[PDB]
């Protein structure tokens, strides 16, 4: 139930980087999960990243395929949850959606803003 | 209605009632299969934590949730291979043990840990070892072991909770047991476990409505099957005292687990014996003829009035005059109504008539006799000097009218003043004892009746002085000689009777009062209406 | 002495008073290198056991006891030495971090585990992350703790509870649990379970309660003591001492707020506030002083009149009246002059009886000899025409009047005796009356017997009226019967009017009005009787 | 605490075996300590040892000199505890005293009875 603020606009090429932080203004820092629903459902070059395990000893939730891809971290008492666009790809073009997963979120969570990004080769 | 359901549930379980009646049972005989899976639990379905049976179980469930919180924390450990080495296996069962000695009452416990069963369990409290086998804190009904017999345990619960798993449901639970034998089994009132608020054979369904304030519990309402143990709350059985009314302690009959009667010890007062202390004994050999005789006296007096109405000549009576003798023979009737009134219950209306009749009767009888005795003296002292002022009815009667006015006035004042304090106190229908703890209903003394007692005494002093004066006058029929007796008699007997009645007020029985009243009335009044009348028909 | 302790202890802790009585001041604070470090709570004891700190604290120490019981396992576990493996470190960092979520009121916690200190500390509620930085037993407590740093900050007071961990020679290590108390309040500042147990009630209760019976200074929470934590639903009520009619009463007069004072106020005769005008009726002297002086003067004049009559005998005019008769009439009137002087004082019981005892004997002695004198005149007239003169001067009339005096004595004795018996139950004499403006005044009630005496005098005087009617042509030397006729009719009319008025408008009349009416009636009837029967004896010769 | 019971009489030569049955009748089973205080202060072939640590999974607390010696392990210490004479030697000729612990005793290890055993080579 937090208005997540996504700021990820900007024209970037392959190999560039960008910090798109879905800040949880209505809440506090590392308590929720992400996973960034995107308009394009057909990324042949692997999917978006996610991190943190809600509250229990924050863990790297990469699925063994995103390690050499977009990298995300936090700073303990830091709500800004940025995902650097490591090894950007042409498929990156989509509208990203930070979401909630803590509880009362059976079918994942929901987003409160959309960022329109465009990446080419 | 849960009482009836419990009673029915009694007969659907062989060799089970005797466990609640008597705790042991198996101590002498335990030969049965897996029995006692569930009996009633709670009338309002179940108690999550409500009805608060001891704080021990509160802290037990609290420790249960706390411990399960540890495991819930060890759900998504990072890089947790959990190979189940010696130390890994050690940690969990060490925790299982640790969960034990934090509370006084607890039984065996176990952890499933389905990865391969990996189930680890131990024995009861104060005796624990390690045995390996090969949501929201759901409750359970009372439990008993089933492998053979029943033995000691006696309705120990099987509270447990589960744990969650992620990458689903681990299919693991943390079972605990609580021995409920050493626990107070409700109070069979103020709904709790196994007993909603009345819960016994006719706690009040037969007796209490008849007599409120039955006090069935005191501290434990009509102690129920119980059975787990005997706690220090002193289970109160058949404790409904209820004081008066049919609903009583009722130590009469049917004293057992089925004591539905509680129906006795109610006769007129808050005692148990038959009616006797509350109401003094009445006799009929004394309270019956006493009224029949007075009825006869009244009827004879009426017929005598008529007889005089049939005799006007015979000058012997002329000297008295019809108008006066008739007044006396009527005042007598009014004087004859302190006994008939006393024959019934002492209401207020009757307790007022008792004075209204007596005072008027007196003021008529010895208000005309005295005036006649005064007229004789005046005529005698006047004729010796040329003068005869006085005359019969027409002269005496108006003088008597003054006495009647004064008496009417005082009675009106007294009645009005006494029917005004009824808002606060009645002070009319009281009760007294007779040195044997016996209560009876009577009419008290107003502290004005003392004044009325002495008023008539003072009045009759004038009459006796008149008697002293007229002693040598020539009288044709000796009438003054007669009336002297009628005056002195009521000077003496009346005083004696009044003092006796007043001093022994509350120490005198009701029938005794009736006897005394009849004696006094027939020892003075009859002499008055017989002494002034009989000579008129003889000594010609 | 518990109350003054706070006041004297405020001056060893600068800037803190404002924090208790105003918790929010911390926001503007940039001073006080270190804030309060230790506060004296020993007056009730070292620490309140089973305090009124809600079960919360009980359950918190219970979770701590469960935890320490957990750590009391591997101190002796076989082969449970290891070398601080990563799995063991995870178990250790988890075992107390779990303790946080099991209680909504536990702040940061930690574990020492001296072997490599290995200590861990956590962040605030609902967001906590562990951090690692390189004898006595049974749960010893500690005083409230303040984060010194360079201020006090909002968190302010937290209790640092802890215990010990034994090993197989202890372990030189402990476990730290912190409890937030901002959400809890003091024990209503009058109970016996916390800092201010039946103390810290400066200038209340003992100062305001002994004199102020049922002062009720608390109601629900007396003497708001420290606050600082919060203002929960306990409703801390200050200056709650109402006292009803007590000498302290409301006391909403002066010294309001924290500097409480002004216990004594708003108590004068009745349960009211701010003076004595309410309840008590206005009392005047212009209608309560000259009246008694005039009454005394009239009394003294009557006395001298009696004397002068004693000094005159040979005047044949009086000879008809008879010395004894006139003296009796004058004394009767003098006695009748005591329903006003009696009303001049407070209505006791003795006086409330004296009133009837005087009025009845007067009303029977005065118009009980006039009537008889008229009777004697009538009888002598009706007898002289027929060879007879039976009546004679004082000696017959007086003896006949003795009967009326006997009857009156008797009734009064009965009435007095009856009245002084109900005193055990109810008094029904000294009552209180209203006058349509919410004011109470003390008066004497009506006995339901005075209705009867009022009509008794009326009936009696009817006889005199008839006598007056009969004697209308008798030749009289001094017209005395003509005069006495007025003395009879005047009374028959006035007394009736005065009685009805006094009975109907009984409770709706203030005391002074009653006195005025009594004096009016007395000097409208008795004075006329005396004057009429006496003045025409020293004139018209 | 407790009324210990010592039963270890009987002549025995080296290599024989016998049981001393220390029973904690007035108490519970695996709750106390042993150690068998002895008068002989000069044993050149070591002495008796202790078993269990506090209450946990009774353990072997021999000093590496009694492991191949008197077997006090007992079938299960949650009962009367038997001490066995493995590799009997002449030095055993003395009286045995059972002892306890767990503190909360004025003596905390006192003996109440005594069995005298004679052993030769
Ligand atoms: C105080 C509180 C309340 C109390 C009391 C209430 C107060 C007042 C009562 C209310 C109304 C009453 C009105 C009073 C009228 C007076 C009557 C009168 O004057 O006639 C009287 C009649 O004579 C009597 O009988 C007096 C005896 C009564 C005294 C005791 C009364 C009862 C006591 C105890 C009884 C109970 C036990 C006096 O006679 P006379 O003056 O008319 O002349 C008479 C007359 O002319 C005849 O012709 C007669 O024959 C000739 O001799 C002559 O003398
Ligand atoms: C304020 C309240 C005041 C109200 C007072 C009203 C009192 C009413 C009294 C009635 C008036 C009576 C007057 C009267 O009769 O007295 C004269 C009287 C005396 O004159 P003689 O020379 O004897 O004869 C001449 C006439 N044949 O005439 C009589 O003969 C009457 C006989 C004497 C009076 C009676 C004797 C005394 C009576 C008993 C006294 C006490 C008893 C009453 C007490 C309690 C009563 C409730
Ligand atoms: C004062 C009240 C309470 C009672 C009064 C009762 C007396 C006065 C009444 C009751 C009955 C009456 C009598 C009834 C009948 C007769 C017959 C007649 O030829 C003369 C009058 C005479 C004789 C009456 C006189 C008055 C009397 C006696
Ligand atoms: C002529 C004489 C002898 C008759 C007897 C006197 C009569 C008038 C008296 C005797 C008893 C009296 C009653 C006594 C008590 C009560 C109850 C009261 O709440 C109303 C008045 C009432 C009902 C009285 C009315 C008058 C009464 C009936
Ligand atoms: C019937 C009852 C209740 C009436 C009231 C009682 C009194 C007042 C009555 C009863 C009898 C009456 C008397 C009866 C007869 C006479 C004779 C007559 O020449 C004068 C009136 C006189 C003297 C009456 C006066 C009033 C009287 C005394
Ligand atoms: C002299 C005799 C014959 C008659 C006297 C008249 C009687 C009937 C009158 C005089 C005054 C009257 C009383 C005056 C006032 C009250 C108070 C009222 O709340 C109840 C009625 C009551 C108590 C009246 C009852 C009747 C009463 C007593
Ligand atoms: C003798 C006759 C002619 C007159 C006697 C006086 C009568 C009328 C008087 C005497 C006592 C009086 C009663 C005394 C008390 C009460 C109770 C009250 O709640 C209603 C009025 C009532 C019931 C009174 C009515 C009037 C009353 C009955
Ligand atoms: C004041 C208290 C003690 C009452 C008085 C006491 C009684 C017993 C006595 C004292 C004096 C007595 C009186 C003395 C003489 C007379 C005159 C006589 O022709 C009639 C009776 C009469 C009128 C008596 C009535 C009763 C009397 C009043
Ligand atoms: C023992 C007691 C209770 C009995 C009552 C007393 C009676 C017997 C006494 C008291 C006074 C006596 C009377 C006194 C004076 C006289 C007047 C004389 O011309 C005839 C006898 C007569 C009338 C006496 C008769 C007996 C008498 C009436
Ligand atoms: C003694 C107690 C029980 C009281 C009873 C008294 C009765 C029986 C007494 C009291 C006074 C007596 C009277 C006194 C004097 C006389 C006069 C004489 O010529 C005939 C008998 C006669 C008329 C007596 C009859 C009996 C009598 C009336
Ligand atoms: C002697 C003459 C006047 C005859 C009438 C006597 C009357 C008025 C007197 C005489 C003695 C008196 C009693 C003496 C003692 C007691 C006991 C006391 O606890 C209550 C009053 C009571 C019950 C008195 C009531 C009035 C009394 C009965
Ligand atoms: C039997 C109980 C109820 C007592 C009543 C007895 C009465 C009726 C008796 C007792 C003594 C009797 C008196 C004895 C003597 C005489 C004298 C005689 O020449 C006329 C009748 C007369 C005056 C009697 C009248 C009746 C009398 C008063
Ligand atoms: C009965 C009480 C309460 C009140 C009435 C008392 C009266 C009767 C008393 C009080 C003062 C008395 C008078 C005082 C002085 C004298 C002068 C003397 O030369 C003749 C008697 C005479 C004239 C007295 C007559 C009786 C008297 C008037
Ligand atoms: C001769 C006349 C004028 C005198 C006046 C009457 C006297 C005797 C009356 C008036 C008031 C009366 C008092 C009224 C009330 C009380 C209180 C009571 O607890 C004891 C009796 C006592 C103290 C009375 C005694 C008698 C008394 C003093
Ligand atoms: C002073 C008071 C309280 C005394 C008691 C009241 C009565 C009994 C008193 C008051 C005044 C008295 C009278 C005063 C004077 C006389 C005239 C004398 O030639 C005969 C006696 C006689 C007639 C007295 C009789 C008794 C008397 C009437
Ligand atoms: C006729 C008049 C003048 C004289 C009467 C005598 C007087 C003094 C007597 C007669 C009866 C007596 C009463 C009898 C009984 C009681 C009850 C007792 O608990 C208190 C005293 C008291 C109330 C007495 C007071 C005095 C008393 C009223
Ligand atoms: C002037 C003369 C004739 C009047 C004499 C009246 C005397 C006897 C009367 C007046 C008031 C009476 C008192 C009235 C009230 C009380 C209080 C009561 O608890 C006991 C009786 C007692 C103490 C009475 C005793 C008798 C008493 C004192
Ligand atoms: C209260 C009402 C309802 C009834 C009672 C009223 C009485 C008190 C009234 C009515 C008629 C009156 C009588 C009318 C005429 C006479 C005859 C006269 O020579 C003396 C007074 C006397 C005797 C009056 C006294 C008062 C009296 C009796
Ligand atoms: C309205 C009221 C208060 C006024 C007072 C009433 C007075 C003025 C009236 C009432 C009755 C009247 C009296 C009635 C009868 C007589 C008898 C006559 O031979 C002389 C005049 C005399 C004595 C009258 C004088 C005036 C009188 C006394
Ligand atoms: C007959 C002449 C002298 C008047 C007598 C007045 C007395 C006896 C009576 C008659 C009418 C009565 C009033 C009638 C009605 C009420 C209303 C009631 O809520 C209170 C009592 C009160 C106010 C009575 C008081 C007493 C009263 C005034
Ligand atoms: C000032 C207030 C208190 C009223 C005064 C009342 C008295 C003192 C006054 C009022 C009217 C007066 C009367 C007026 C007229 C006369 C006729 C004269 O030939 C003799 C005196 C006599 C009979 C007066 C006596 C005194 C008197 C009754």
């Amino acid at each position: 139930e937090v208005q997540l603020q996504e700021s990820g606009g900007g024209l970037v090429q392959a190999g560039g980087s960008l910090r798109l932080s879905c800040a949880a203004s209505g809440s506090i820092g590392n308590i929720y999960i992400m996973g960034w629903y995107r308009q394009t459902p057909g990324p042949q070059r692997e999917l978006v990243a996610t991190i943190r395990t809600v509250r229990w000893t924050k863990y790297e939730d990469y699925a063994d395929s995103v390690k050499g891809r977009f990298t995300i971290s936090d700073d303990d008492a830091k709500n800004t949850v940025y995902l650097q666009m490591n090894s950007l790809k042409p498929e990156d073009t989509a509208v990203y959606y930070c979401n909630y997963k803590d509880y009362n979120a059976p079918s994942d969570g929901y987003w409160g803003q959309g960022t329109q990004v465009t990446v080419s080769s | 209605d849960g009482t009836i359901l419990a009673q029915k549930l009694a007969e659907e379980v062989p060799m089970d009632v005797a466990s609640y009646l008597y705790t042991g049972d198996s101590h002498q005989l335990k030969r049965a299969n897996c029995s006692g899976r569930y009996e009633l639990a709670g009338l309002p379905g179940k108690w999550p934590a409500l009805a608060s049976a001891h704080p021990s179980l509160h802290r037990a469930l609290d420790t249960l949730t706390h411990a399960t919180n540890f495991l819930n924390v060890m759900l998504q450990s990072n890089k947790s291979r959990e190979q189940n080495l010696q130390d890994d296996l050690d940690w969990y069962q060490a925790l299982v043990w640790s969960l034990l000695e934090g509370e006084p009452s607890i039984s065996r416990a176990a952890i499933t840990f389905s990865t391969a069963p990996q189930v680890f369990l131990q024995a009861t409290r104060e005796e624990s070892r390690i045995l390996l086998q090969d949501s929201h804190f759901k409750w359970s009904p009372p439990y008993l072991e089933c492998e053979n017999g029943s033995y000691k345990p006696g309705w120990l619960v099987t509270l447990s909770s589960a744990i969650y798993g992620l990458q689903p449901e681990f299919r693991g639970v943390m079972k605990v047991d609580i021995n409920l034998q050493k626990v107070d089994i409700d109070q069979c009132s103020s709904d709790g476990w196994f007993s909603g608020t009345h819960k016994c054979h006719l706690n009040n369904s037969e007796c209490m409505p008849i007599k409120g304030l039955g006090f069935v519990l005191g501290a434990y309402e009509c102690i129920c099957k119980a059975g787990f143990y005997h706690p220090g709350v002193l289970p109160v059985n058949n404790f409904r005292r209820r004081g008066p009314d049919q609903h009583i302690s009722g130590s009469t009959k049917d004293v057992s687990e089925e004591a539905y009667v509680c129906l006795p010890c109610r006769e007129g007062c808050p005692f148990c014996a038959d009616d006797s202390p509350c109401f003094v004994q009445e006799d009929k050999y004394l309270r019956l003829a006493i009224i029949s005789f007075q009825a006869l006296c009244m009827l004879l007096d009426f017929v005598s009035m008529l007889v005089v109405y049939h005799f006007r000549k015979a000058k012997s009576i002329r000297a008295s005059g019809l108008i006066l003798l008739e007044t006396i023979l009527f005042g007598s009737l009014l004087l004859y109504f302190p006994v008939v009134i006393l024959y019934f219950e002492p209401s207020t209306f009757r307790c007022i008539l008792l004075r209204w009749a007596r005072l008027l009767g007196f003021a008529t009888v010895y208000g005309t006799v005295t005036l006649k005795l005064h007229r004789v003296l005046k005529v005698f002292l006047s004729r010796t000097a040329q003068r005869i002022p006085y005359m019969t009815g027409g002269r005496v009667m108006r003088m008597l009218a003054v006495i009647l006015l004064v008496v009417f006035w005082f009675l009106i004042g007294w009645t009005s003043s006494v029917c005004q304090n009824l808002e606060k106190q009645i002070s009319l229908i009281g009760q007294g004892k007779t040195s044997d703890h016996l209560i009876f209903n009577m009419c008290l003394i107003d502290r004005w009746d003392y004044m009325t007692a002495v008023a008539e005494f003072l009045f009759l002093l004038w009459g006796v002085y008149l008697c002293y004066a007229v002693r040598t006058v020539p009288s044709a029929f000796h009438e003054p000689r007669y009336m002297a007796v009628a005056v002195h008699n009521e000077l003496i007997i009346s005083a004696i009777f009044h003092t006796i009645r007043f001093v022994l007020a509350s120490r005198l029985q009701s029938d005794w009062m009736l006897m005394l009243y009849f004696a006094h009335t027939h020892l003075t009044v009859t002499v008055t209406i017989g002494l002034l009348l009989i000579p008129k028909f003889s000594h010609s």
